[PDB]
RNA sequence: GCGAUGAUCACCCCUUCUUUUUUGAAGGGGUGGGUACAAAUGGCAGUCUGACAAGU
């Protein structure tokens, strides 16, 4: 049922009683969900949170799906390494940015 | 329940188990027996066996095992209806547990 | 057995008229129906839709046809 | 702003004008007999 | 092994049997005795269990998944052993603390009695009216019935103020009370 | 006065709560019924009654035809109106919030950053 | 509509173990073999019976094609409470769940599914009934799960297959009794496309009398489904 | 052989015949409510957006 379930949702999902309240009553929407309590999301920092939960969310339902919907998958996590370098790449020069002119 | 599992997949695979090569032996003293045989895959392995049995496998024999399959409780004494049933539900699953690689 | 003497067969004719005419209680008057139906069929066309198939079964008649 | 509300909600939204409706007119009944005096 | 559950619905003895049953694969003869040890073989269980187990449609779980079945089992054992040891303290601290209230009712009931009014300085303080309505809402004094209840509860009052006013209460007045 | 967002969940909301309300319903069958008899005379001699073992009325009721053997309110029905307008109201309030929101997705997509011929053909880097 | 707290007269339906749900709205209801659930979330009737709380399910039309048949005014429904069945093409337990119900505890059903995913759904369902005996297996060779079932008192097939009446021939051969039911759910399409629906109906019941099984009634399945059928015959092995 | 150490104080399941005659004869259960615990894949209840961003 998780496998099933778009990248968006996943960013979200923990979050429904604010979620649905503000998009009844036309305000910002939340961001983290449950996934705010992951490790990459706190190694980010200001509003690089809120880029890395939907980077992370995105590899999150590669890795989910593979181990949900693979026949013969092997019990090591490859999939789920690689991806976690993606996001630590994106991390990375994500927060190398300045957002204060030199 | 683990030993009929895998008396069970031999006879879905066509092939001959241990505890039936034993069974068979035993009555290997009456010369030039004739054996009939539901299935033509187990009959051909049988033959190949080196038994001094003739093995039969017709549609004509499906008459044969279709009514000792209706009369099959009586056929056994010691085992009821619901105890057959009930050994049946239970391979059953054990079955489906490995067909679906469980 | 079929005993039936005739004062069984017009007893048991009783009840069948007994529970028939219960039943037609719960079967309803024949005026809502007429507007019950005409909502049911608002309600299934769209739901079921198969507007198209009906047009998808024409276009898979008409291509195999020879064209002269 | 227009909204699509429950019946529920629907019934709260109707009881509050009453009341502040019945209030209003409480308290200008008061203040004319006050402005009378 | 989803069939004991049935078999054995008295659920402390339920987790004992499946300390002793981990795997229903393991059935012998000499296993079978000492299950029918366990409880008594009235009931029949003994024979049943070996009966199911020998043939079901149970789904073996890992040998870590039953580690904690036992592991949580013996937390569920434990704690029944603890409760009838704390039980057994209740009793014997009704006595010595409200002799009389505990005699007259007895030692669960007076000691609820004595928490819904907060404390025997409490409780002794009500009048007969209040006592009544104390536990007039998990039915602890419970036309004639309610006659009954309303005697009970002025007694209930008169034991709890022996208790409370007395450096060394005994059991002599809440016995001919 | 509203958002695309807000118009959304409550489509969401209807069509979920359409889609119960539909469940609950009951709808009479409208499909033809055939019985394969033996030989042209059984054909000629046989009747819905004889066939099902029924009296007329039941013949009627596809739905509960009960055997002859087996055999041996204007306020409710009003509800019965209103519990299939109330499915019928669910609907077309759906299809009302459907042209709204494509409005609404038309408007966003007019304010795209694109060609706009009508969109030219060009790959979006 | 029929809303949580509403209430309704239950009453029995013409075939045994059927039932329906009067109030302002009449459904098709079966009594729940494990009662306190549902297996596909379909809505449940609660009625307390000297007290002993007896639960009901909703048979929805538009979601098992048998319950259609049943709202078309099926005249026979071999499968009865005391009868074992053998339900072909049984993807989960949105279908056979209800017929477990109809058989109740003292039939069986045996459910036969071939694809891996929905077979592992069947199986979790199958725990709460006793009654269902479920086969992970392609019915295209009976001879493969011979052993687990024994003869058995009707057929259903829901296999939407091109060569479905050859599946049923081979099950019932060596399954079905004599004089037994055989229950059809034919979709035309996977047949055949391009023709009408009504030739595609009239092929399949040319086929099953090759077979030996007589045909005795079918049905459309309108406005549950279009391009469907129900044919029920009975086994002549004579 | 009493009592201030306390008496007393929701709903439903005339007719016929007759007369020594002003005379005689016959016709416990179910609802509802209150308190505490447990379960529901029962309800509220609907799972954000979608192609650019960053540097020279």
């Amino acid at each position: 049922s998780l496998a099933k379930s778009p990248a968006s949702t996943i960013q979200i999902l923990g979050a429904e009683k604010a979620l649905f309240r503000a998009l009844k009553t036309k305000h910002d929407t939340p961001k983290y969900g449950l996934l705010y309590h992951a490790s990459l999301v706190g190694q980010a920092t200001g509003k690089n949170k809120g880029k890395i939960a939907r980077v992370l969310a995105a590899k999150a339902a590669v890795s989910l799906r593979y181990d949900a919907l693979a026949e013969d998958r092997d019990d090591s996590g490859d999939i789920g390494l690689e991806s976690r370098a993606k996001v630590e790449n994106r991390l990375s020069q994500l927060e190398g940015r300045d957002l204060r002119t030199t | 329940a683990a030993n009929a599992l895998e008396e069970a997949n031999s006879i879905i695979e066509g092939k001959v188990s241990s505890q039936l090569e034993k069974l068979l032996e035993e009555i290997k003293k009456d010369k030039k027996s004739t054996l009939i045989v539901s299935e033509t895959k187990l009959a051909n392995a049988i033959n190949k066996l080196g038994l001094n049995f003739n093995v039969v496998s017709d549609a004509v024999t499906l008459d044969i095992y279709r009514a000792i399959k209706e009369y099959l409780p009586e056929l056994l004494p010691g085992m009821s209806d619901n105890d057959l049933s009930k050994m049946s539900l239970g391979l059953a699953h054990s079955i489906g547990r490995h067909k679906l690689k469980f | 057995e079929g005993t039936l003497t005739d004062h069984e067969r017009k007893y048991l004719n009783k009840l069948i008229k007994r529970n028939s005419q219960n039943l037609r209680s719960w079967d309803l008057e024949e005026e809502v129906r007429d507007e019950l139906e005409d909502i049911q069929q608002s309600i299934l066309k769209d739901t079921v839709s198969t507007a198209n198939t009906d047009r998808s079964k024409r276009r898979r008649f008409k291509r195999k046809q020879f064209k002269e | 702003r227009a909204v699509v509300l429950g019946g529920d909600e629907k019934k709260a939204r109707s009881f509050i004008q009453k009341v502040l409706t019945i209030s209003k007119a409480k308290d200008s009944k008061r203040k004319e007999q006050k402005a009378s005096q | 092994f989803p069939e004991l559950a049935k078999l054995v619905p008295d659920n402390y003895t339920f987790a004992k049997l499946v300390l002793f049953i981990k795997d229903k694969a393991s059935l012998n003869d000499d296993s079978l005795h000492d299950l029918a040890a366990l409880l008594n073989e009235d009931s029949g269980i003994a024979q049943r269990v070996i009966d199911n187990a020998r043939i079901s449609m149970g789904q073996d779980i890992s040998e870590t998944d039953m580690e904690n079945v036992c592991v949580f089992a013996q937390r569920v054992a434990s704690l029944a052993d603890y409760r009838r040891q704390l039980y057994d303290y209740l009793c014997e601290k009704m006595h010595t603390v409200a002799p009389n209230l505990s005699e007259l009712i007895g030692e669960v009931i007076g000691a609820r009695l004595i928490s819904h009014a907060g404390s025997l300085t409490n409780l002794s303080k009500q009048a007969a009216s209040t006592v009544q309505i104390l536990g007039a809402e998990k039915a602890l004094f419970r036309k004639n019935k309610g006659r009954i209840s309303r005697y009970l509860a002025n007694k209930c009052s008169m034991a709890s103020r022996i208790d409370n006013y007395s450096e060394e209460p005994s059991n002599v007045f809440g016995s001919v009370l | 006065t509203q958002d695309s967002n807000y118009v959304r969940t409550l489509r969401q909301i209807e069509l979920k709560k359409l889609e119960k309300g539909a469940k609950q319903l009951m709808f009479k069958s409208s499909g033809n019924h055939t019985i394969f008899v033996d030989s042209r005379e059984k054909m000629n001699e046989f009747t819905p009654e004889k066939f099902f073992n029924t009296t007329s009325e039941m013949v009627n009721r596809s739905e509960n035809r009960l055997t002859k053997d087996q055999l041996a309110k204007e306020s409710l029905d009003k509800k019965k109106l209103k519990k299939f307008k109330q499915v019928k109201q669910h609907l077309q309030r759906e299809t009302q919030l459907k042209q709204v929101q494509q409005r609404m997705d038309a408007q966003r997509e007019l304010l795209k950053k694109g060609s706009k011929k009508k969109w030219k053909k060009q790959r979006k880097r | 509509g029929a809303r949580g707290g509403a209430k309704v007269v239950i009453e029995p339906h013409r075939h045994a173990g059927v039932y329906i749900a009067r109030g302002k709205e009449d459904l098709l209801v079966t009594k729940n073999m494990a009662p306190g659930e549902s297996v596909y979330g379909e809505k449940r009737i609660s009625v307390e019976e000297p007290p002993t709380k007896v639960e009901y399910r909703v048979w929805n039309p538009f979601r098992s094609k048998l319950a259609a048949g049943i709202m078309g005014g099926l005249d026979e429904l071999f499968i009865a409470p005391g009868k074992k069945v053998l339900y072909l093409g049984a993807a989960s337990g949105t279908s056979v769940s209800h017929v477990s119900d109809v058989v109740g505890p003292e039939g069986v059903v045996y459910a036969v599914e071939f694809s891996h995913r929905p077979g592992r759904e069947l199986i979790s369902m199958a725990k709460k009934r006793p009654n269902i005996i479920p086969i992970i297996e392609d019915a295209r060779h009976p001879q493969k799960y011979r052993m687990l079932i024994g003869m058995v008192d009707c057929v259903f097939a829901d296999v939407a297959q091109p060569d479905q009446a050859r599946i049923i021939a081979l099950n019932s051969h060596m399954f079905l009794k004599d004089q037994g039911g055989v229950v059809i759910s034919i979709k035309a399409n996977c047949i055949d496309s391009t023709v009408d629906a009504e030739t595609v109906f009239a092929r399949e019941v040319q086929k099953l009398r090759e077979e030996r099984i007589k045909p005795l009634e079918q049905l459309t399945l309108e406005p549950y489904e279009r391009d469907h059928c129900i044919v029920v015959g009975r086994y002549m092995r004579s």
